[PDB]
């Protein structure tokens, strides 16, 4: 009666929807995963299959007295019914011999039904791929019953080094995330459909331990009869819940303390370093608590929403784990890297949403979040901040901490370890958190970020020293935590790179883009009738999904000359060839909202820079043209739009991918046919198209002299449409010129 | 107590000056000439003042020695010789516009350059933005009088600054024709106190 | 409770922690500090160093102020609750709230030129006000002492940059009708307007429903007659003057700072708005 079986098993519930959908038998799905799993290479045991075969209360009330009381799958029953948010209490189970229900459906999106009331309800769906690119497009897409015949191999190849431990977990996991994500939990339905089957069984296992943590602190053992001889309307009621969040602060102001030299890769260590050491104790904390990388529902840009159960027992392991974190930081990042751990107690009713209250969880967690940053010392922390002193302890240069430093280079350790760090990450493999190592983190477990061929032999079934790669080939054989990054280096140097752009001025290009509300999107943009936990958990596990791995495919399968840095909605850095630069913008733009599917948009802002400018002004400067970006609007009282190398040049992106590219599409091709004409004509063409702002009348009248003039080697239909589109919109063509130019400079 | 010495920086030549990071376009000038952020007159900084003078004095004063007469009258934060500040330079604003729109003409003009390669003798122009010549300056430079026994060697030694800066340029390209700067109206008056010697000093000044 | 109104005609620097950056209020650190400078060229610290410690003469920091507004900044009150993006909030409007920009900031790019290596390039990050704008500061109990230094520190700047040229100011000590009797009227929220420490026996009773946010205070000491070499002094963790308190405390002039030759003060106390929430 662990509740180790138990995780097993609400992950492994629902296994016989992908084999009812594909197989010849057409029986109770149920008994179905129950003999697959059963005929596997071990007969696993009871307290496997009663959770997977014995669920679904119409299928459980039949059978009850020979089962038994505290039986470990009655809270997976109850932890399926809430994951839904849906009323499993007389509806069917899909192959029950009642009549003709589909078998081949394709999963929706939770995209579609974001943004219901302004942006429409759209009805797409997922094609199956044989990670790859899949965006949703309206097409009837059907999955063929092959494709659920090589799920089934694909599973049974990969389960076969997998038995139930306390280190397989994870792996189980992200086999059914590699696996199960375009497979729909829901057939036949109403719009259940949008939500996979992985997150589904991601959010059941979450809530059936958290429920047993409940249960085994608060002494409930005969939990069947208040299931099922009493009905459980008393427990639903009950707050059995935590939802607990991090919030890092400080982020920003972290990492860009960068410098002169070693300044981009100093930036990618400090991103990197905050983002994955918000991963570590985000999984310590579920490390000491005994619980699973389920219970984790997000962990994205310097945030980490968790689920735990409202037991003292939790409580008091979040006390005592915030005041050592606390400690961490403030021995090292006094007061500028601080985290803030609060947690609201959450019912049954409400992760349902039945009486209302679902988006009142997020709202006393950001509130008690806010309270904790505002509350964020007691006075033991102030007073020893205000009393702390140490030996002579200069600053370091790139950082600026007045620590103790080191011999040669007088710097910083923070610094220095960063600085090694990234020396690792130029190839960006696999990293090991063990108990010593190069790069400190808490609580005493420094980084190593080693390579592969000596991590084979680290584990040596340590259990407690935890790898974290990008990369997985095969799941048994490397039983390790998957991180997500978006880390396309295509050269790793710019000196080079900018040299090998041919027939271009020699400039980077800096791009930013920012997600136009994302924040409000994730707080109410998706429907009331339509709200539940598994689509709270997969509408952000799309978004880091496709700003973590989709643009490090798009930046792969076309080799566009582009460095990438940061990852997410929060924001964006890519730096690179700046003919790259704004030719990948449009398509990032293009893919964003076809993944999207025309719901959530961005806000870019492009930068021509020098190739040995400062990368701190770099990055402060496309800042500014982001907000330039953000601060887009026209005259009355439309937020997407890119910011083209100056705060004055704001255009939305239908303006930029149309008007501007048309033109500059339009002025290529008339002038490679020419052999004289430009760029002498076109320079004097912009020196009376940016005179018309000062001096209107006359510089019209000698742009249609000119063109007249010289209309007689150019065609007259060129100069016609030069001087109708420099009398209708001359800021557009300005802008194409500019660009067509610099694109074609020596 | 605090003296001020006021005068008015006239400019014999263009004077461009400062640097910006503001996006230039392709037929435009690269490295405009800095301005107030906000009513965007030409501008000279006090700090390009400030190490022009000194510049000038330490490149006189000393003869392959810096002394303590450029160290009390500029500062010093070096490990044994910290000296406080004397003299308080400020930021100089375009004094004289009133006097430009007389002439119909604006605050700064743009200067077409270029450069010639020896060896393939192909052009390469560059448009830089300079102040025009006949621009008045008007600057106030706070003096702190605490030691009454060296004021007249520190105002001997601001003149001096001075009249070399009369010969050379303020900033920018400044050997390649443009900066020549010349004072005119410089007088001393006590702020703050009441002086007793500030005729010497004005004497000193205005001769 | 006269109003210490500073009027500026040259961009300024405030640093926080870098050069390169500046904010748009100096704190009653720097001015105090600045003040003191000024009173030791006069022969006169002591007296100011005792009027200040015997809270007779008792000044909060710069806050901005527009055409005939006084702004002061947004008290994070722990509420139990587009507007969202309002750094500064009038001094008015404050017991109802139970459009706004001065100047723009900039960064002046600097070198360091040689003659026989490469110049060294540095930035400076300046704020300009605009022509009816600046800072003020609120003070009880004006004094000639005060009124006068005052008149020599507006002849050698405040801020950063200076010498070089940025601190330049023209004071006007002035008094006003509609907010001494927000300060003579009283509700039941305490909040913050200056760069304040409590004491050891008072911080924790001063923290019991105290929504704050901790500034750390700290830099190199100003002086050519502090031990002969321009040395850090020790940090100083105080709260921010936007913050709130339930239960009012009052600072300390703190000494930070090791051994040397005079001690090295920094203004922590406090001076607090009590409004009804």
């Amino acid at each position: 009666m662990d509740k180790i079986n138990l995780v097993c098993g609400s992950l492994l519930h629902n296994i016989g929807k992908i084999i009812y959908r594909g197989t010849s038998e057409r029986a109770k799905h149920s008994k179905l995963g129950g003999d697959f799993i059963k005929s596997f290479e071990q007969f696993r045991n009871t307290e496997l299959t009663d959770c997977i075969r014995y669920h679904h209360a119409q299928e459980i009330t039949s059978v009850k007295s020979n089962k038994e009381k505290n039986s470990l799958f009655y809270i997976t029953y109850i932890a399926d019914n809430i994951s839904s948010g849906m009323d499993r209490r007389k509806d069917l189970e899909e192959g029950a011999e009642g009549f003709n229900w589909d078998k081949k459906v394709a999963l929706g999106s939770v995209f579609n039904v974001l943004n219901e009331k302004e942006k429409g309800r759209q009805n797409y769906s997922y094609p199956f791929v044989a990670e790859p690119l899949n965006f949703p497009t309206a097409t009837q897409n059907q999955y063929t019953t092959s494709y659920y015949d090589g799920l089934i191999t694909d599973m049974k190849t990969i389960l076969q080094r997998l038995k139930p431990d306390k280190e397989h977990i994870n792996s189980l996991l992200q086999m059914m995330e590699s696996l199960w994500s375009y497979v729909p939990s829901s057939t036949d339905k109403n719009q259940l459909v949008d939500i996979s089957l992985y997150d589904h069984s991601r959010t059941t296992a979450a809530i059936a331990s958290a429920i047993y943590d409940y249960f085994q602190a608060e002494n409930i053992t005969d939990y069947q009869k208040e299931l099922f001889d009493y009905n459980a309307t008393e427990f639903y009621d009950k707050n059995a819940f935590l939802m607990m969040n991090f919030d890092m602060s400080g982020v920003q102001n972290f990492i860009y303390n960068i410098s002169g030299s070693k300044a981009l890769k100093s930036l990618r260590a400090r991103s990197f370093y905050l983002d994955m050491l918000l991963e570590y104790i985000s999984d310590n904390l579920l490390e000491k608590l005994e619980l699973s990388r389920a219970n984790i529902l997000y962990v994205g840009g310097g945030h980490a929403y968790l689920l735990l159960a409202n037991t003292n027992k939790t409580k008091a392991i979040l006390s005592d784990f915030e005041h050592d974190l606390k400690t961490w930081f403030l021995d090292k990042f006094k007061i500028d890297l601080y985290v803030a751990m609060a947690y609201t107690e959450v019912s049954a009713n409400d992760l349902m949403n039945h009486n209302g209250h679902y988006r009142d969880i997020y709202r006393r967690l950001s509130q008690k979040t806010s309270a904790k940053k505002a509350n964020r010392y007691t006075a033991e922390e102030i007073l020893n901040l205000n009393h702390q002193g140490t030996e002579n302890a200069r600053e370091c240069r790139e950082c600026k901490r007045s620590d103790l430093l080191i011999e040669e280079d007088d710097i910083c350790e923070i610094c220095d370890s960063l600085q090694k760090v990234s020396r690792d990450l130029t190839r960006e493999n696999i990293f090991v958190i063990a108990n010593e190592g190069v790069l400190d983190m808490p609580f005493g477990k420094k980084m190593s970020a080693l390579s592969y061929s000596q991590a084979d032999k680290l584990k040596k079934s340590n259990a407690e020293v935890q790898i974290y790669a990008k990369n997985i080939s095969e799941i048994g054989q490397n039983l390790m935590t998957r991180i997500d990054m978006g880390d396309y280096t295509y050269r790793s140097d710019f000196h080079e790179m900018l040299e090998e752009v041919e027939v271009g001025i020699n400039r980077l290009g800096v791009l930013r883009a920012d997600v136009d509300n994302l924040g409000q999107a994730f707080i109410n943009g998706i429907p009331d009738d339509y709200l539940s936990i598994s689509r709270t958990a997969t509408f952000s596990r799309a978004m880091s999904r496709f700003f973590k791995n989709y643009l490090n495919q798009l930046l792969a399968e076309k080799s566009y000359k582009i460095n990438v840095i940061y990852a997410g909605g929060d924001d964006l850095f890519m730096i690179g060839a700046w003919q790259d630069i704004l030719d990948f913008s449009i398509v990032l733009k293009q893919k964003f909202a076809d993944f999207t599917q025309n719901k959530l948009s961005i806000s870019a802002g492009i930068g021509m820079f020098r190739e040995k400018y400062p990368v701190a002004r770099m990055a402060s400067l496309t800042g500014d043209l982001e907000d330039a970006a953000k601060d887009y609007k026209p005259d009355e009282r439309t937020k997407n739009a890119v910011t083209l190398f100056d705060a004055t040049n704001v255009f939305s992106w239908d303006t930029l991918e149309n008007d501007i590219f048309v033109k500059l599409d339009a002025i290529t091709k008339n002038f490679e046919k020419l052999d004289e004409t430009g760029k002498a004509f076109i320079y004097r063409l912009i020196d009376l198209l940016r005179g018309v702002n000062e001096n209107q009348q006359i510089n019209i009248a000698r742009l249609a002299y000119t063109l007249s003039r010289m209309e007689e080697k150019i065609g007259k239909t060129f100069a016609q449409e030069l001087y109708n589109w420099a009398n209708a919109d001359r800021k557009t063509l300005i802008m194409a010129l500019e660009i067509y130019i610099l694109k074609t400079r020596e | 107590m605090k003296l001020v010495i006021e005068g008015t920086i006239v400019l014999k030549t263009g004077m461009h000056i400062g640097g910006s990071s503001d996006f230039s376009a392709i037929g435009a000038v690269a490295s405009p000439v800095v301005r107030d952020t906000l009513t965007r007159l030409p501008l000279i900084p006090g700090s390009s003042l400030k190490g022009k003078m000194r510049y000038l004095l330490a490149k006189e004063l000393n003869n392959g020695i810096d002394q303590d007469e450029i160290l009390r009258l500029f500062g010093s934060s070096e490990k044994d010789k910290i000296r406080r500040a004397r003299l308080k330079f400020n930021d100089i604003k375009l004094s004289n516009l009133a006097e430009l729109e007389t002439f119909n003409v604006s605050s700064t003009e743009v200067k077409f350059e270029n450069t010639i390669n020896r060896k393939t003798a192909v052009a390469n122009p560059r448009q830089i933005e300079r102040v025009i010549a006949g621009s008045k300056f008007d600057f106030e430079i706070f003096y702190n009088l605490d030691d009454i026994k060296e004021v007249e060697k520190d105002f001997e030694n601001i003149k001096q600054g001075f009249d070399l800066l009369e010969f050379d340029y303020l900033g920018g390209h400044g050997t390649r024709g443009s900066g020549r700067i010349a004072f005119e109206n410089l007088s001393v008056i006590t702020a703050v106190g009441n002086f007793e010697k500030i005729n010497t000093l004005n004497e000193i000044l205005g001769a | 409770m006269k109003i210490i109104k500073l009027y500026f005609e040259s961009p300024v620097h405030f640093g926080e922690k870098r050069l390169s950056e500046s904010k748009i209020t100096f704190s009653a650190d720097t001015l105090f500090s600045a003040l003191m400078i000024e009173a030791v060229g006069l022969g006169k610290e002591d007296e100011f160093y005792q009027l200040a410690s015997n809270n007779l003469v008792k000044f909060s920091d710069a806050f901005p102020f527009i055409d005939q507004y006084y702004y002061i900044p947004k008290p994070m009150f722990n509420l139990k609750l587009a507007f969202k993006k309002l750094l500064y909030v009038p001094i008015d409007s404050l017991e109802d709230y139970l459009s706004f920009n001065l100047g723009k900031l900039a960064l002046s790019e600097k070198v360091q030129q040689h003659d026989f290596k490469d110049s060294e390039p540095y930035n400076v990050g300046t704020f300009t006000f605009k022509e009816n704008t600046g800072l003020y500061v609120l003070i009880e109990q004006t004094h000639p002492l005060l009124e006068e230094l005052l008149e020599n520190l507006q002849y050698s700047g405040i801020g950063g940059k200076r010498n070089s040229g940025y601190g330049k100011f023209k004071f006007e000590i002035l008094e006003d009708s509609d907010i001494e009797d927000l300060f003579s009227a009283k509700g039941n929220r305490k909040i913050l307007l200056s760069g304040a420490l409590p004491k050891d026996a008072e911080l924790e009773q001063a923290l019991k429903n105290a929504s704050y946010l901790l500034e750390r205070r700290g830099g190199f000491v100003q002086s050519d007659t502090y031990a002969t070499n321009l040395v850090k002094k020790q940090d100083l963790y105080v709260f921010k003057s936007g913050s709130t308190f339930e239960n009012s405390f009052d600072g300390d002039i703190y000494q930070v700072g090791k051994k040397g030759n005079h001690p090295v003060y920094k203004y922590a106390k406090s001076f607090f708005l009590e409004v009804s929430v």
